[PDB]
């Protein structure tokens, strides 16, 4: 079968870059196009022919390509640029893994906050201790969780939102589910965040045994 | 001008059957080859079903295997796709397009429909006020929370004091927890707003016909 890779998988430039991304095929084949997709939306049709441009496409924006090797470029690129964009071709089952364009900005730390599990999921048996860790960048920040001075691994899961579409921070939940039982073993409950802009993580705790 | 609206989405068990379908306007729905596309969870697009203008030449992606139908109502300006013996692989967003030209490009795609094939029933969320209490913040700022647990399918809508408060909201993407979802949304208002000024998530989840306020009230410590 013909297959599509795309590379790189993900990409990150300040503004007023050039920007470049590349679709292999395993074999040859002409007549590329390119998807655009941002989240909560449907593909939409960018690049097409190998090098037409769909409507309403800045122009700059190109594509090229032959053979085996197919790119979609971006001269001086702008914050509404970024994307997803999938390659895809006429004789191709599954689309290029595509490659999501995201916007560089300046370094920013978390503002991060800690909630103890709430009376009411108590009431039910469970225990979320939820930590936010709000509007920084960039997007790769380490979350750890201490409970009564030992760190704790398990029951933890986190969730980054999208980069945000006004000033480009990431932002992210760490949340620590437990059983209401297993949660009341215990009393010091710390999340701190580990990021680049500073050697020193950000630490907010709560003791159970208050309030 | 052009409309795509595709619909027929939604839960299916393993092994069931689902009908798509996709109302087209404002061009000669006719004229124009369409096709079924969809998206993954893990994002990845696949090209599903393929029909001429006249519904007399077809195609079916690799691991179709002759488990999808595809057919046109030019008359209704509407396509279909027939979906059974439906596997967890078949999960994913169906989008119907429109083509271009005979290098097949797709130059309209419908909103898309989703379609989720599990054992799990249609569950509403438990959602759960997330104030500070032994963690209490002191700046000029307070973040406060929703957490909302326990439901089935996606998606919930989430919001603070009816839409009111828009600025300065996470709302986090939902995770698979327990084989149900839960996510978090946070909200930051200035501190000398609450408990003085009251602040209110609103969940909502057409699935399960659930709406819920929680009132974000200091904790009786
Ligand atoms: C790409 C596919 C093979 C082939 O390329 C198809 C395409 C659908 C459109 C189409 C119409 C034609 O008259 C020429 C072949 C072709 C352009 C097909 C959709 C599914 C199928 C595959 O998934 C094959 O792997």
């Amino acid at each position: 079968d013909i297959e599509l890779t795309q590379s790189p998988a993900v990409m990150s430039a300040f503004p007023g870059e050039e920007v470049t991304m590349t679709c292999s095929a395993s074999s040859s084949i002409n007549y590329m196009h390119w998807y655009q997709q941002k989240p909560g939306t449907s593909p939409k049709r960018w690049i097409y022919d190998t090098s037409k441009l769909a409507s309403g496409v800045p122009a700059r924006f190109s594509g090229s390509g032959s053979g085996t090797s197919y790119s979609l470029t971006i001269s001086s690129m702008e914050a509404e640029d970024a994307a997803t964009y999938y390659c895809h071709q006429r004789s191709i089952f599954t689309f290029g893994s595509g490659t999501k364009l995201e916007i560089k900005r300046a370094d920013a730390a978390p503002t991060v906050s800690i909630f103890p599990p709430s009376s009411e999921q108590l009431t039910s048996g469970g225990a979320s201790v939820v930590c936010f860790l709000n509007n920084f960048y960039p997007k790769d920040i380490n979350v750890k969780w201490k409970i009564d001075g030992s760190e704790r691994q398990n029951g933890v899961l986190n969730s980054w939102t999208d980069q945000d579409s006004k000033d480009s921070t990431y932002s992210m939940s760490s949340t620590l589910t437990l059983t209401k039982d297993e949660y009341e073993r215990h009393n010091s409950y710390t999340c701190e965040a580990t990021h680049k802009t500073s050697t020193s993580p950000i630490v907010k705790s709560f003791n159970r045994n208050e309030c | 001008e052009v409309q795509l609206v595709e619909s027929g989405g939604g839960l299916v068990k393993p092994g069931g059957s689902l009908k798509l379908s996709c109302a087209a306007s404002g061009f000669a729905f006719g004229n124009y080859d369409m096709s079924w596309v969809r998206q993954t969870p893990e994002k990845r697009l696949e090209w599903v079903a393929f029909i001429g203008s006249g519904g007399g030449r077809i195609y079916y992606g690799d691991t179709m295997k002759g488990r999808f139908t595809i057919s046109r109502d030019n008359a209704k300006n509407t396509l279909y796709l027939q979906m059974s013996s439906l596997k967890s692989e078949d999960t994913a967003m169906y989008y119907c397009t429109r083509h271009y030209n005979y290098y097949y490009s797709m130059d309209y795609w419908g909103q898309g429909t989703s379609v989720i094939v599990s054992s799990a029933k249609t569950t509403p969320p438990s959602v759960y006020p997330l104030a500070p209490g032994s963690a209490a913040q002191t700046n000029s700022m307070v973040t406060l929370g929703c957490l909302v647990k326990g439901y089935f399918p996606e998606p919930v809508t989430v919001t603070w004091n009816s839409g009111s408060l828009s600025s300065g909201v996470h709302t986090f993407p939902a995770v698979l927890q327990s084989d149900l979802y839960t996510l978090s949304s946070s909200v930051t208002v200035p501190s000398s707003t609450w408990p003085s000024e009251t602040v209110t998530c609103n969940v909502a989840h057409p699935a399960s016909s659930t709406k819920v306020d929680k009132k974000i009230v200091p904790r009786d410590c």
